[PDB]
């Protein structure tokens, strides 16, 4: 950066393209959400405001077992022919109840 | 009857100030850095010369550039002077020590008569004779063992 | 080369070594006449005398062998067609090497090696400008004296070609490569004219380093750094042979040798800084691959290279010790134009001065100055010696002769010649390195006299 | 006793720590490590015999080790040893007359002469109770991969051999496609019939050049411009790709950047497209010589003329060690061809690929020299008697 | 120096034990390689202690001598007088070191007769320059006539040929040795004749290809043979250029420019392809490593590519198809290609080789040498090099003195004519110098297993009147004429024989003392 | 620090100067943001700086530090609140009231 005042719009646009994809996916419909990355402390926030389950950290093994179960589509990141976030949302998978024991 | 120039600066072409980035957007003034790092140098070479200073003395050293540009205008040079012998030739020829070359003038240069490199005990050494305002002296050594001159230097 | 750790013995290291940087022909004499004067020195222990006592009594000695050596001394070298005392002077360092079967051969380089280089306004020689290589192969009478230089030709390209008739040397200093400075840049590229203008960069810089040789009237160059493979190729279309990583002090012998100077830049080349030389070629050597330059001619060079070849690796390391020691023997005679007569014939000359004068007066040092005279005739009954003769059967014939009439140059000899006479058998050798063994043996002696305590340690850890 | 049909194999135990079965006696030899120096001269001749011939190597040690024990006698005689070499080499000139009359001319045309000199090798192996297969196997490995009655010679590295644990010998395969050992990324297709194979040299990730290359973000919009576009850039790759009408793509590994990113590998699935990668730098002579493609490097050039053709091209997938690819025909098919070798333990796989490379080096000295003679010591009588005739 | 021992872990000796392991360690020199001198000598196989030992036949006594690691210091002065022998002249290491050893030997006969050490190397010097008059004298020119030239160059290699594991292959070996020589019509740089070993077959098998050998086979997707082909080779990089600016980084603002910069760095190398096809050429070898982007560009307009033949390879095909080396292609009028006929691929033991099928100028050979193992191929490769390094400087030195015996006699009858001239100081010296030139006949004639002891008698008696031309017959075992066998050796090895032993047995001889300094990590 | 490679040339005089105000207008950014629901205690489970204190005496906050995760989803439950991390997304929702 030349500019010190074009340091604040960067360091508030590395947490705003990350809230971007986590209000495109729950608005859908999604209610549990499984990943195999990581899903850190300020992603969390997002699915206690919206009554979501996000679960992390899950083996590749065991997300193919479910999406293949489920019918839903193991995406990796935006697709669709050069839209910005689109994510598929008629590929979401269904689940008669999902229950914590 | 030389005029010796004692310095204290580098007369390399690699001569860096260690926290210089030259940041070139152009291939036009890409070669406009490299023309202005020799004439850094030239510049300083130029400094020595009009001036009548034939031997230049200096306790850091001369790279290849210097040396050449010395033995083309018929001018001696010697680099990596000690400061110990810097300051005995300083009171020798009564000049004075010009660690900046654009202040150089005849006030600061030194006189003598005398100065070859002869070749005494197979090593060579650059004496200066001749000066009558001489403050200082060097008085050489000559025996058969290193032993034998150390027992020669503490008598 | 010893492993002595004795601290007596090893001042007897540093006295050879004293006579090889002052003078470098009687390292091997300075030796044994300081053990002659410690021998006799040590009968003169028992008798009671003091041992500073005979120190100072050796120094009242050595004065009567330095006066009397200056008496017989004449040379008429002019350096123009009077070298046969040159010569003479040579063979006397030479004939006690190993290279007596190149005896009148390798004399006559090491004279003619001197005089080109020496500057006899100042009468000094500098040894840099007399470069001494040694390759194997061949035998002991080719060894030349090539006027010019000699060094590892590495030719960029195998198409390059091997002969250069008339050679305007183009000496210069740096890379064939675009100009790269000596700070940190980081270059910046932003647009594709700008990775456009990075070719057409290059590609004119190649073609101005190539052009400013050759409007120069120039047809080889030397560099001290590498090439680039792009600036190979231009060489050979332009017709320009190129030698590539040469050495520091090397190219400093071209510019001398052809009378050319060393080019910082390309921008700054003229046709006043190049050099002429006449053949430049390589010569391959056997089955190797090493190609060393050979330069036949040139024009009023100041700067000549022996090239020393043989039949293995131990006989060429002792001709290049043995030839340096001919070269200095040249260089004292600039240095003092004064000469002796070697064989133990100035040994014996000199025995007599010290006898002489030990009568004039015998107060204190009588039997001081008689261990002194008895110690220089050590010197010429170790030549007789080793040469299957008798030792004092030899020399009392010989210092006998010196005194029934005038003492002429009166030695001995292996096969003796004849005679016994030192002028009629041309044993020439110079007046201070024989001064300088009487002087540096006397003064070694004394600091190994004037002491009475040894305050070694025991093991090593 | 480890020659001829009734022979026993030997089992050579390294320092490492890696026992291996073997008969062959090049092999045998090889891992010994004899320290004696003239008994390492009788290794290099048993691997100049698997070179030159192949199924020669057991017993150029029975005749050195023999020649050198009538020696014993001869040099207890008084017989120079500069006239014992003189002796033998006119015994060995002598020794290929009487060979060359015991040789019966034959062609490469009839199968039935192939196939016995193919089982001949394979009965001192241990596939000589599998030799009702890999014996016809290796009969067509060899002749459909020769051009025959035009050359005289044949590469054997143009004939991979796959070992794979599982199974018996029985399960051997002369699959004439491409059989790849790596997996499929993503492996949710894994099969796609009138396939068309192409093999990309270009890495589909990020854009990054041989020059250091940054990027300067100074702005709130600029962030956008980054990621966005490096989306439209492999987006115009795989377009590039899925309008050329390939749907099998073979990667080849790059080391100094990523060759497919997790980004370039979400375009791929979505057209419907099996990836490939990690395929080697020194295999893909192979590839193009089998399918019939071209080494693709520049995405510019990426055209249909340079793709392959596939009847089936699809992920075989096994009951035992993983997996592997399978391409069943292809229009205009090279001299290649790959034999895929089964078993039970890994010490039986490694004894079938050596037993297979006898059997194929047999038929390649019948393409040098065109001439066979009776087998089980039937030259050795001749050789016998006829030498000692020649020596009275 | 013994005596009040002023040394921490060295020894020496003076006069007593310094002559004394001078002699012995010299001596056991000679001694060993001595059963492989001659025609009829043996041969020795050389091993380590382990840690890959990598065993190395070799009859030739400078490859012997500098792997065995000798302790002792005098004996070393001969392992390097071999090492020059090979070097220069390439032949007579053995005979070299024999020599060199019975001086020595007859240097020891000395002792005893209480002669001066000084004496010896003066009556040494005389007898050399006695000796070097003998072959000056009888060394026979060769001008014009070639066909008696050529004749005279199998004579040469059949002499040389004949002491090594080459026994039987007179007939083939000479062939292949003359011929590629004669090729080479120019100097001797003992380079364009690259001999490869492949294992599969016998030494008969082998034979000197008409063309020129490569590997790192042609593409993946290019043509394997081009008839009337025009060969360009290179030296320049192809990919991943990085050109000659360090320093230089590509900083941009977005992306998008990245791809534009790629796209323009693969149309320069594509532009530097095309400046290569403008010549109009069907093959490429460059030096360097070609990457998969400009070997695309070849294969699609039919044009070979061989990539990283090796720094000396771009050297050989440059001198058997006549062009250059041509690394910056800007130039297509001042650029000379190659020619050939056929570029097709040969398989020489189950390895594809590009073979260079009839190429025009081509002073460059290839030996295909096959052996039945590895050690008679590391064996005939050294064999075959001792024989091409004296082709090589007899084009060069058209001289030649009789061999087998024939030349150490005339030798040794010029210094017994003038040792009779000479008083009876040096006289002595100059018949032991004699002696061991007689035994040089003496040790090939032993080694055959005939009576040595008469044949060098009747050679004594043959040359002391008249038969300059008689020498030892190894074929039969007697006397004949060397000018009708055929039996000659070069005048420059001969002469190198003679004159590295006797300044080699002059430095060992005037040695009275032998200090050796305390070793490191020897304890 | 922020999850980058950010880095500043400084080439101007007033650009440090501004950077380090930056710096301190942030923190009055994010303590502007949660003192618009009027709070009482603020508790989080990161540090918190001196600047943040500052805007937090004058306006009557009681701050506790450095108390543990595991404490924080205990009094979540005990005061009914909500933990968020992000000050600028704070809601009436998210405060305990009724503690
Ligand atoms: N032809 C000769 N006749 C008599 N004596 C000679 C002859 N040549 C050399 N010498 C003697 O041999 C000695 C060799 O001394 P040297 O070992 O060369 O001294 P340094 O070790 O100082 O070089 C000389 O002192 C000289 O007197
Ligand atoms: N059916 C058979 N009947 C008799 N002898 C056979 C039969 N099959 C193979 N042999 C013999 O077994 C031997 C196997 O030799 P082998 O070890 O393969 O030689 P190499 O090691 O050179 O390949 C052959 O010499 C052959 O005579
Ligand atoms: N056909 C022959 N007849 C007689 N003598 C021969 C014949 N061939 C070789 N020789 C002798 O064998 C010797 C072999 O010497 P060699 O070991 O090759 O010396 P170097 O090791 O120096 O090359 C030669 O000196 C030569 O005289
Ligand atoms: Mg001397
Ligand atoms: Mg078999
Ligand atoms: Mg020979």
């Amino acid at each position: 950066i030349t500019d010190p005042e074009k340091l604040d719009q960067i360091r508030q646009r590395e947490s705003d393209i990350t809230k971007e994809r986590i209000q495109k996916i729950l608005a859908t419909g999604a209610n549990v959400i499984l990943t195999t990355g990581g899903i850190d402390d300020m992603c969390l926030k997002y699915f206690v405001e919206a009554g979501a389950m996000a679960v992390r950290r899950v083996l590749k093994r065991d997300l193919k077992r479910i999406a293949k179960a489920s019918g839903a589509t193991i995406l990796s990141t935006l697709a669709n022919l050069e839209g910005e976030e689109t994510f598929e949302a008629a590929m979401l998978g269904q689940a008669e109840e999902v229950v914590q024991e | 009857n030389p005029k010796i120039a004692l310095l204290n600066v580098e007369l390399e072409l690699k001569a860096e100030k260690d926290n210089a980035e030259i940041r070139v957007h152009t291939v036009e003034d890409y070669q406009a850095i490299v023309d202005a790092e020799w004439n850094i140098l030239y510049d300083k070479l130029e400094k020595i010369h009009h001036s009548g200073a034939k031997v230049v003395s200096s306790k850091l050293p001369i790279g290849d550039v210097a040396t050449q540009y010395f033995a083309d205008r018929d001018m001696f040079c010697a680099g990596r002077v000690p400061e110990e012998d810097l300051k005995r030739t300083m009171m020798a020829c009564g000049g004075s020590i010009q660690t900046s070359v654009n202040a150089l003038s005849a006030d600061v240069l030194g006189r003598c008569q005398v100065f070859e490199e002869t070749q005494i005990g197979g090593e060579r050494y650059n004496f200066f004779t001749g000066c009558p305002k001489a403050k200082t002296c060097t008085f050489i050594l000559r025996g058969g063992a290193e032993q034998f001159m150390e027992e020669t230097e503490r008598s | 080369m010893m492993d002595v750790d004795h601290q007596i013995a090893k001042l007897m290291v540093e006295l050879s070594k004293s006579q090889d940087d002052e003078i470098g022909d009687g390292t091997t004499g300075v030796v044994v006449l300081a053990g002659a004067l410690l021998e006799e020195a040590e009968q003169l222990l028992d008798r009671g005398i003091h041992p500073i006592r005979i120190a100072d009594g050796y120094e009242q000695a050595a004065r009567v062998a330095i006066e009397h050596l200056d008496k017989i001394s004449d040379s008429v070298l002019v350096d123009i067609k009077d070298t046969e005392p040159l010569i003479q002077t040579a063979k006397t360092t030479l004939g006690s090497k190993v290279v007596n079967s190149c005896h009148r051969q390798m004399a006559e380089i090491a004279v003619n090696a001197v005089l080109t280089v020496a500057d006899m306004e100042r009468r000094d020689v500098d040894f840099e400008l007399i470069k001494v290589e040694g390759k194997v192969g061949g035998r002991l009478e080719d060894t030349k004296l090539i006027k010019g230089v000699i060094v590892d030709k590495d030719f960029s390209h195998p198409q390059m070609p091997k002969k250069v008739e008339d050679a305007k040397i183009a000496i210069l200093t740096c890379p064939f490569e675009p100009p790269k400075p000596k700070t940190k840049h980081k270059l910046d590229v932003t647009s594709v004219e700008d990775y456009k203008a990075l070719q057409k960069y290059e590609k004119e810089k190649f073609e101005e380093m190539i052009q400013q040789i050759k409007e120069t009237g120039a047809n080889l160059a030397i560099c001290q750094w590498g090439f680039d493979d792009e600036a190979n190729h231009l060489l050979l279309q332009n017709n320009l042979p190129a030698v590539r990583w040469v050495g520091g002090p090397e190219i400093e012998l071209i510019a001398i040798a052809t009378g050319g100077r060393i080019v910082p830049r390309f921008s700054e080349l003229t046709a006043e800084k190049l050099g002429f030389a006449g053949l430049v070629q390589e010569i391959s050597f056997g089955t190797t691959k090493d190609k060393m330059l050979v330069i036949e001619q040139c024009k009023n060079s100041r700067a000549v290279t022996i090239f020393i070849r043989g039949g293995n690796k131990m006989i060429i390391e002792e001709a290049k010790r043995s030839l340096h020691d001919a070269l200095c023997v040249i260089r004292n005679l600039i240095r003092d134009n004064r000469v002796v007569y070697g064989g133990g014939a100035a040994e014996i000359s000199c025995a007599l001065a010290v006898s002489q004068e030990a009568d004039k007066c015998p107060t204190l040092e009588q039997y001081a100055m008689r261990a002194f005279a008895d110690a220089l005739e050590v010197i010429p009954m170790a030549l007789s010696e080793n040469s299957g003769m008798n030792p004092i059967q030899t020399m009392t014939e010989v210092r006998a002769r010196q005194v029934k009439e005038m003492n002429p140059a009166l030695g001995i000899d292996c096969l003796h010649k004849g005679t016994n006479d030192m002028k009629q058998q041309h044993v020439i050798e110079t007046l201070i390195g024989k001064k300088q063994q009487i002087s540096l043996a006397t003064q070694m002696v004394r600091m190994i006299l004037k002491i009475d305590d040894i305050r070694k340690p025991g093991e090593s850890e | 006793t480890s020659l001829g049909p009734k022979g026993m194999d030997k089992m050579i135990q390294d320092g490492k720590g890696d026992v291996t079965i073997t008969n062959d006696g090049a092999t045998i030899l090889k891992q010994m490590q004899v320290l004696h120096p003239a008994a390492r001269m009788l290794v290099e001749l048993s691997k100049a015999q698997d070179i030159e011939a192949g199924d020669g190597t057991t017993s150029v040690v029975i005749i050195a080790g023999s020649l050198l024990d009538s020696c014993t006698k001869l040099l207890q005689k008084g017989i120079h040893p500069t006239i014992i070499s003189e002796s033998f080499q006119k015994a060995l000139e002598k020794g290929i007359e009487i060979l060359t009359d015991m040789s019966r001319p034959v062609e490469l045309s009839d199968r039935e002469t192939l196939l016995n000199s193919a089982t001949t090798s394979l009965n001192s192996k241990v596939v000589s109770q599998y030799s009702s297969l890999l014996s016809p196997m290796s009969v067509n490995a060899v002749m459909k991969v020769i051009d025959p009655a035009t050359a005289t010679s044949v590469d054997l590295r143009d004939i991979k051999i796959v070992k794979k644990l599982g199974g018996t010998i029985d399960d051997c395969e002369l699959v004439e496609g491409l059989v790849l050992t790596q997996k499929v990324s993503n492996s949710g297709i894994t099969r796609v019939e009138k396939a068309k194979i192409g093999l990309i040299q270009f890495c589909l990730s990020a854009p990054k050049t041989d020059m250091d290359n940054q990027i300067v973000v100074s702005d709130y919009a600029q962030m956008d411009r980054v990621l966005r576009e490096e989306r439209a850039y492999i987006l115009n790759l795989v377009k590039q790709i899925k309008k050329t009408g390939c749907n099998v793509l073979l990667i080849q590994k790059s080391i100094l950047r990523d060759a497919l990113s997790d980004l370039a590998l979400h375009f791929l699935n979505k057209m419907k497209i099996m990836v490939i990668k990690d395929i080697e730098r020194e295999d893909i002579e192979f590839i193009c010589k089998t399918i019939g493609t071209k080494p693709v490097a520049h995405i510019d050039q990426f055209t249909a003329d340079m793709l392959g053709s596939a009847e089936l091209a699809e992920e075989v997938n096994l009951n035992g060690s993983g997996k592997l690819l399978k391409i069943t025909g292809c229009a205009s098919p090279g001299k290649t061809v790959t034999i895929v070798v089964r078993g039970s333990n890994k010490l039986v796989i490694e004894e079938a690929e050596r037993s297979i490379h006898d059997a194929l080096c047999v038929i390649r000295c019948l393409v040098k020299k065109r001439a066979l003679i009776a087998g089980g010591g039937a030259p050795e009588i001749e050789l016998a008697l006829r030498l000692t005739e020649y020596s009275r | 120096a013994p005596v009040n021992i002023f040394k921490a872990g060295a020894d020496e000796e003076r006069a007593e034990t310094a002559r004394l392991t001078s002699f012995i360690g010299a001596i056991a020199i000679g001694d060993l390689v001595k059963s492989t001198l001659g025609p009829k000598g043996m041969d020795k196989i050389l091993l380590s202690s382990g840690r890959d030992a990598s065993l190395m036949v070799t009859n030739d006594g400078a490859t012997i001598l500098k792997n065995i690691g000798v302790d002792n210091p005098a004996a070393k002065v001969l392992v390097d007088m071999s090492r020059v022998q090979d070097d220069e002249v390439g032949d007579g290491t053995t005979s070299v070191t024999v020599l060199a050893a019975e001086l020595l030997r007859e240097a020891e006969s000395l002792i005893a007769k209480k002669i001066h050490p000084q004496t010896i190397i003066a009556g040494w010097r005389e007898a050399t320059k006695a000796a070097r008059e003998a072959l000056l004298s009888s060394a026979v020119d060769h001008g014009s006539d070639e066909v008696k030239f050529r004749q005279d160059l199998m004579n040469i290699a059949g002499t040389t040929l004949s002491s090594k594991l080459l026994t039987h292959h007179k007939d083939h070996f000479t062939k292949l040795a003359v011929e590629a020589v004669l090729r080479l019509k120019g100097s001797g740089n003992l380079e364009a004749i690259h001999i490869i070993k492949k294992l599969g077959g016998s030494l008969a098998d082998s034979y000197l290809d008409e063309g020129f050998l490569l590997d790192k086979k042609i593409g993946v997707n290019q043509p394997k043979r081009i008839e009337n082909a025009k060969i360009l080779i290179a030296n320049t990089g192809m990919d991943t250029d990085k050109i000659k600016i360090f320093g230089s980084r590509v900083r941009v603002d977005s992306t998008a420019k990245v791809a534009e910069i790629e796209h323009a760095e693969k149309e320069k190398m594509k532009e530097k392809v095309e400046r290569i096809l403008k010549h109009g050429i069907n093959c490429f070898i460059n030096r360097q490593l070609i990457y998969n982007y400009p070997e695309q560009l070849f294969g699609a307009a039919g044009v070979m590519a061989i990539e990283h033949a090796d720094f000396a390879g771009v050297e050989r095909l440059a001198l058997v198809t006549g062009g250059e080396i041509a690394s910056t292609f800007d130039h297509p009028e001042l650029v000379k290609l190659g020619s050939c006929k056929l570029i097709e691929e040969v398989m020489i033991g189950e390895d594809k080789l590009i073979h260079f099928s009839g190429v025009a100028l081509g002073e460059a050979c290839t030996i295909v040498l096959r052996g039945a193992t590895q050690q008679i191929l590391d064996e005939a490769e050294r064999s075959l090099h001792d024989a091409l390094c004296v082709l090589a400087q007899t084009v060069k030195d058209s001289r030649t003195v009789y061999g087998g015996g024939c030349s150490e006699m005339l030798m040794a009858h010029a210094v017994t004519q003038l040792a009779n001239r000479t008083p009876g100081k040096e006289a002595v010296a100059m018949e032991s110098y004699a002696k061991a030139l007689r035994m040089l006949p003496t040790i090939i004639a032993d080694n055959a297993g005939y009576d040595s002891a008469d044949l060098v008698a009747q050679l004594r008696a043959a040359h002391s009147e008249g038969n300059t031309t008689a020498g030892l017959d190894m074929r039969e075992g007697t006397i004949g004429d060397m000018a009708i066998l055929g039996i000659t050796e070069s005048f420059q090895v001969k002469r190198q024989v003679l004159l590295s032993a006797a300044e080699a047995a002059e430095v060992i001889l005037r040695v009275d003392n032998i200090i050796k300094a305390a070793p490191r990590k020897r304890v | 620090k922020g999850e980058s490679q950010t880095d500043i040339e400084i080439t101007r005089e007033e650009d440090f100067t501004r950077i380090l105000q930056m710096e301190e207008e942030y923190i009055q950014q994010l303590c502007e943001d949660i003192i618009q629901l009027k709070p009482d205690v603020v508790i989080t489970e990161k540090g918190i700086s001196d600047l943040a204190q500052h805007y937090l005496m004058r306006a009557n906050i009681t701050a506790i530090r450095r108390v543990r995760k595991t404490d924080n989803n205990r009094i979540a439950r005990a005061c009914g609140a909500r933990i968020v991390s992000r000050p600028e997304e704070l809601r009436e929702d998210d405060v305990g009231t009724g503690a």
